[PDB]
């Protein structure tokens, strides 16, 4: 009966994990995807001060 | 018989002007163009060779012409000092701006002064007391101190001062200057009402603090001035009135984000992040000179925007060295309704130091951080996998550490609006004693809320019992 | 040919004419080429002036001639704008003829200074549940809209302008609020449509619409907001007041960056120049609630940003809360959920507004703002024990959560708000399903027009509530609910 | 006659383009007719590029600029010992004239490869985690690293104030003369450092150099290079100095601006190409020399400023490839607790153990390793880990060690103080102690052995090293404390 309550509170703790890890993974693929951008446009920028002179 | 020349050129707040003359005028003088409504002031900036300066407009240069006659004043830019300036409401150029005639102060000070020496310097380590407990006690405000607040947008910047203006102000004996920098002319506006309605500004009586304003408004040449003009009233005070002063700037940034809307306009390629090459040496000009010196003190709070809610951006992170306290102040934690929304970990003081504070001051400070951090290194755990998966000491810690997270929270009198409670203030004594308490373990059975939005413990034991009937 | 007052075509390319001669040429004096279209003297430089254009570069050749104007940039104002649809320099587009100006006002007018300002404290009535409960808008305010593509941003400023309807029939010309609504960057079919929707609702006579569209050159989208102002602040200097919607100022700033970069001024942060936060600041200072001196005018302004993936920390929407009175943040997870109007009460505050609420809502808005974005507290918690005393802040949480819902174009009388809110506040919901609290809330107000009016019109008529109606209310309530 | 005066042709920024100065030399010292001082660093067909030592505020079109015949230099001598200049060596202390036992050029080549010899006298920092975990030689550079206020210049502080132990003697091998560079830093915090040193009786055998954060950028640029010179008298004649940089990426961005407003295209992140050579050339200065050169060395410890935890930005890993290890310090470690906050996993001395008092080199075994192990089950440990005989005790061990490496500011030791502490935790005459009472542990314990068994602790001050016989009286010595 113990392993069994186990066995079943994992299964549900884990969903909850696993819904939970998701939501930040989502929070940081948007975070991933501004940074990335940012990377382009300063080096952009670099070259650009770079070129003009 | 004056010194005459004529406009070459305009782009937005650069003006270019040629002299006929030998004698050309010295690089951060006042010039000035009569035009139909008044007078619009230019700055010298720089000689560009062949008898022509760069100047900075104060005002907008829509309307101006090339051939425009342009007058050398043959000085830089003035304001007067002293008492008669009380009271008042002035302008980057020192001009008033409550409609209650002229400023009829006894001198005019030129609003760029060298800064004091390194002789000139006068140390202490002498404790402010605010009244909020995050500061009081995990880092300590200084008395002749530079106090500085660094908020992203919206974050709690400006009502913060105003606590501290509510706090420190009535009772200082000497005078306080306020300086809006590229801020809300409505907010100018809400606290010349203010200081009117506390009486720290009487219209018939006698006041204690000057006003000087260069709001967002104001074209950029007015933003990066309107601080000097705001501090020569300040050092006028410190030096020749051996007076204990008291200056609120809100906001810094301001002044550093006008300097970079012109720079490209002055010829300088850019540095880094598009700001000008010499976004710290302009920084270490005005900075410098807001110092308590030998011959008298200054207590110098300072907004400090921060663009994007970087604090790694050139101006923020080049403001930090200049500061002898910093309060920042974070988004996520105002997210959470925790005001004053301050980090209580990434706000610092140079007098955080038993030899100042006392060891016992000290111990409880360290341990609510010690504390607090632990909960830090934690919240990824604690957000992915709950609290179940922790030892019961982490398990007790983070039970702890978010009933202090709590309690640092504080009523302010001037965000009564927001709270809908009172405001509430709590000696430093107290805030310590409370906070040690917490610590020894006295008040684990408490549940949390009753932590969030009071004074000191007293107030906990009070609002626990008004939850448990 | 004279070069004072006339010039000359060097070149043309990215927007800009470089042009010689115009030696009599103010900065920012707007001049005419051959071909009709016009620009404005950006930077006079010895030997020849720089021309941003007004329109496509096709329209100016080398050589050509450039006639001075004699006049800055400016726009018509007056109520005879009224019920007409202009382009960015005043032009009517809507094939209605000449503008009838009381006068020309220029695009770039400097604020209000300290001195003339009074803190707003009179009610700028949204018509929307949840804004007029939860974040007040004050005459003279400004109030950020906020939040991802395709959030509901525009019905929030939209409703507000047809809910004008109220008072905008009325004589009492204090109560009166005239609306300027710039669309900036936007598909001209969404403008059209927009203003068939005003003409259907009978909103257009008493608003302004300024279209500065997603063809038309970078110039005439960054000017629209300023000739757009000019427009409103004529209402605001006349003792009148006068509501401008931004929509939206995202685009107005995406403009704003083809302009420099093409006239190649150095690439800060997100590729925006230097001076891009004085683009808005300078804007919205305009915004103002003015002293009994000057008339008691206002304008009021509700700017729209559009947020990436949610993120409003990045530069230009951090920008704007730093220039205006408070957001109303609206979330995309809300607004898939079918939560509309998707307001985030956790990120929406109004800064001032507080003063200009009607009392009889500040009055059932007891600690809602507290409470809700509170029992958001529990919520997220919730999905780790099957509690007792926080079982209860879930049933009325999500009940308010209902209750603040609304359809779009149905602006709501304070007289009809206040009772669903006491309704909820005090838990007469606590019954009633989820899926029955839509159709509750209609059947409610029938009930309340058709048997205790004398109530409703109390409410409208002293805006406060008296023990005695507060009692009352409660009676009615009580009633309906076990029915 | 263009040859020694020049016309300024424009100016501002503190920049001046200069007519004639026909025979001016690559960084030459100017005088401007208004006052001010400059340095030629632009010479061009027509023209002269000039950076101001001072305000240009004076500075018009037409002004007069003279020749110095000087490429830039600085008084030095032991004459400067107590005083506070600045970055050309002009007091600034009030205390009137400097008395120089000569000048020497800013920008001086470093020693070459045949007159140096291997670091291997220690600089006893006096603090027990640098001590033990990163010894720093005589002649090595160590980087200081780490965000803002995370205890940079209090590393720095506490082995300029630890030198007292043999700066009050006459033997003139051991000494270790300090020179502090204040680059960028307000003044207010230079006064409160010299008032530091004052309190300490530091302020003797310590020259400060302080190109504040109102100074022109070319006196911040500057002030490293005539502080190496300073620096480097005591080297070149039979002495020691130890040179911090406080800091360096401060200079860095002044030489940014220098480099801008002069109209030299940049590089990344807007610094010059050559900001890597910048510092290299600074940096490579710092050298033990040969015997045949008199035996004197420059140990230098520069210091960087990250944003952000981010050592990768191109600044910090410049200086981190020029240097001999780094200490890392951690905002995250510093507010658990851990004082200095010295992450020792990323910290090295690359001289190493070969700069390290013999008695401490022994005691401290595998402490760094050790640690490093420590560590490795700190981290098994998080997902409610339940441990065999050696992991439990070990974890216990490194638990009583990182306790044991916190340190008071301004609390500096002695090798011989350190030695018995860094012996009793290692070997385990800690473990069955509570943990929270290691700290009244350390200064009984030390008093103990001051009164008790004081013989020990006065042979290893003198004979720096250890026999059995001294071993096993301090391991039985040590075993009869632990009873209290
Ligand atoms: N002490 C406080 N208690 C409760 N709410 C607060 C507090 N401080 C700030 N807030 C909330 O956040 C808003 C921020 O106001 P403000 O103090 O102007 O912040 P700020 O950081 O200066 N904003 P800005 O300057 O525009 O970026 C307030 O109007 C409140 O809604
Ligand atoms: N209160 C509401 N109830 C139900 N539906 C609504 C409501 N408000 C808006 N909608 C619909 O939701 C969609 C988005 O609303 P809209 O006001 O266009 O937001 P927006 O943020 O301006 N979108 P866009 O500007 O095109 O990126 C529209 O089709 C509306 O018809
Ligand atoms: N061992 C220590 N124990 C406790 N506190 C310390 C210790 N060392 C330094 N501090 C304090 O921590 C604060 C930061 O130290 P500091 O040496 O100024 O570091 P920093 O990184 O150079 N700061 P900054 O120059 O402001 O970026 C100072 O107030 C010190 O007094
Ligand atoms: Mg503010
Ligand atoms: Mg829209
Ligand atoms: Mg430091």
């Amino acid at each position: 009966q113990g392993y069994a309550a186990e066995i079943s509170a994992r299964r549900n703790a884990m969903d909850n994990a696993s819904k939970n890890a998701g939501d930040m993974i989502n929070r940081y693929s948007i975070l991933y995807n501004r940074t990335r951008q940012a990377v382009i446009t300063n080096e952009l920028v670099d070259i650009i001060t770079g070129a003009s002179s | 018989t004056p010194i005459t020349g004529k406009v070459t050129a305009v782009i937005g707040a650069i003006v270019d002007v040629h002299f006929e003359q030998s004698e050309l005028p010295a690089i951060l003088n006042a010039l000035e163009i009569k035009t139909p409504q008044g007078k619009l002031v230019l700055e010298v900036a720089q000689h560009l060779g062949e008898n022509t300066v760069r100047t900075i407009a104060m005002d907008g240069t829509e309307g101006l012409v090339r051939g425009e006659k342009v007058l050398d004043t043959g000085g830089p830019i003035s304001v007067p000092v002293g008492r008669e300036t009380l009271g008042r409401i002035i302008n980057v150029i020192g001009e008033p701006i409550d409609e209650r005639g002229p400023i009829k102060s006894k001198l005019r000070k030129p609003i760029h002064a060298d800064p004091p020496s390194f002789a000139e310097q006068s140390t202490s380590a002498e404790i402010l007391e605010t009244g909020i407990k995050v500061v009081d006690l995990l880092a300590p405000y200084a008395r002749g101190g530079k106090i500085g607040l660094f908020g992203g947008a919206g974050v709690g910047k400006t009502v913060f001062i105003q606590e501290l203006i509510n706090n420190i102000a009535k009772a200082h004996g000497g005078f306080s200057v306020f300086t809006g920098v590229g801020e809300r002319t409505r907010e100018g506006n809400d606290l010349y009402r203010e200081m009117k309605e506390t009486g720290v500004i009487n219209l018939e009586g006698e006041s204690k603090v000057a006003l000087v304003f260069g709001q967002m408004n104001e074209p950029p040449g007015a933003r990066a001035r309107v601080a000097l003009t705001g501090l020569t009233i300040a050092e006028y005070f410190r030096d020749e009135e051996g007076q204990d002063v008291l200056l609120f700037i809100d906001n810094i940034f301001r002044f550093t984000q006008a300097g970079s809307e012109v720079s490209a306009l002055l010829g300088r390629i850019p540095s880094a992040v598009g700001y000008q090459p010499t976004l710290a040496t302009d920084m270490g000009l005005l900075q410098e000179r807001i110092t308590t010196t030998k011959k008298g003190s200054v207590t110098s709070v300072q907004a400090v925007y921060v663009p994007a809610d970087d604090l790694t951006d050139p101006a923020p992170a080049t403001t930090f060295a200049h500061l002898d306290a910093t309060t920042v102040l974070s988004r996520g934690i105002s997210e959470l309704g925790i005001y004053p929304a301050v980090d209580p970990l990434d706000s610092k003081s140079r007098l955080l130091d038993a030899a100042v504070v006392g060891q016992e001051h000290y111990d409880v400070a360290s341990k609510v951080q010690e504390t607090l951090q632990t909960y830090k290194s934690l919240q990824d755990i604690i957000a992915i996998l709950g609290m179940d998966e922790l030892s019961e000491q982490d398990k007790l810690t983070v039970e702890r550490a978010r009933k202090i997270q709590r309690f640092l929270s504080q009523p302010f009198a001037v965000a009564e609006v927001f709270t809908g409670i009172p405001g509430k203030l709590v000696r430093l004594k107290d805030t310590v004693a409370s906070f040690k308490a917490v610590l020894e373990g006295k008040y684990d059975n408490i549940p949390e809320h009753a932590f969030y939005m009071v004074g000191g413990i007293e107030d906990v034991v009070a609002k626990a019992e008004k939850l448990a009937a | 040919a004279n070069l004072n007052e006339t010039g000359r075509v060097l070149a043309v390319g990215d927007g800009i004419a470089r042009v010689f001669g115009l030696n009599n040429i103010q900065a920012e004096e707007l001049v005419e080429f051959s071909s009709g279209v016009k620009g404005m003297a950006l930077n006079l430089e010895p030997g020849q002036v720089g021309i941003v254009l007004f329109g496509s570069d096709r329209l100016v050749k080398e050589g050509e001639l450039v006639k001075r104007t004699g006049n800055i940039v400016d726009v018509p104002v007056g109520p005879g704008l009224l019920g007409r649809v202009v382009d960015a320099l005043g032009n009517p587009i809507d094939g209605k003829g000449p503008i009838d100006a009381a006068g020309r006002s220029r695009a770039q007018v400097k604020a209000p200074g300290i001195l003339p300002r009074r803190s707003v404290h009179e009610p700028v009535q949204t018509g929307l549940k949840a804004v007029d409960a939860l974040v007040p808008i004050g005459r003279g305010q400004r109030e950020l809209i906020i939040g991802d593509r395709q959030t509901g941003k525009t019905a929030v400023a939209l409703d507000t302008i047809l809910n004008q309807k109220r008072w905008n029939n009325g004589s009492d010309e204090s109560k009166k609020l005239y609306c300027v609504y710039v669309a900036v960057g936007q598909k001209r079919s969404t403008v059209a449509q927009l203003v068939q929707t005003l003409e259907q609702h009978d909103a257009m006579k008493y608003s302004i619409i300024v279209a500065a569209t997603a063809s038309e050159a970078a110039p005439l989208q960054y000017l629209a907001p300023f000739t757009a102002a000019s427009i409103g602040e004529w209402f605001r200097d006349n003792g009148k007041h006068a509501l401008i919607v931004y929509d939206d100022l995202s685009k107005q700033a995406v403009a704003y960056r083809q302009l420099s970069l093409l006239l190649r001024r150095p690439p800060g942060r997100e590729a925006y120049p230097g001076d891009v936060f004085y683009l808005h600041s300078r804007l919205l200072e305009r915004a103002a609630k003015l002293s009994e001196k000057e008339g008691s005018g206002s304008l009021t302004a509700l700017p729209v940003i559009e947020t990436q993936g949610g993120d409003v920390s990045a530069y230009i929407p951090t920008n704007v809360i730093s220039i205006t009175d408070g957001q109303i943040f609206l979330e995309a997870e809300l607004f898939y959920k079918g939560i509309r109007p998707a307001i985030n009460v956790g990120l929406s505050v109004s800064r001032v507004g507080s003063a200009a609420q009607v009392k009889a809502l500040k009055q059932v808005a007891g600690s809602l703002k507290l409470f809700l974005a509170q029992y958001r507290e529990v919520a997220a918690s919730a999905q780790s024990d099957l509690d007792a005393s926080t079982k209860q802040t879930l049933v009325r949480g999500e009940r308010l959560t209902q209750l603040l819902k609304q359809n779009q174009y149905s602006p709501l009388a304070t007289e009809e708000q206040v009772p669903l809110i006491y309704a909820g506040v005090n838990g007469h919901l606590d019954g009633i399903e989820l899926s029955r609290i839509g159709e509750f809330e209609s059947s409610f107000l029938s009930y309340l027009k058709s048997n205790h009016n004398e109530l409703l019109t109390e409410i409208r008529e002293k805006g406060e509530l008296s023990k005695e109606l507060l009692a009352s209310l409660k009676s009615a309530t009580e009633s309906f609910v076990a029915t």
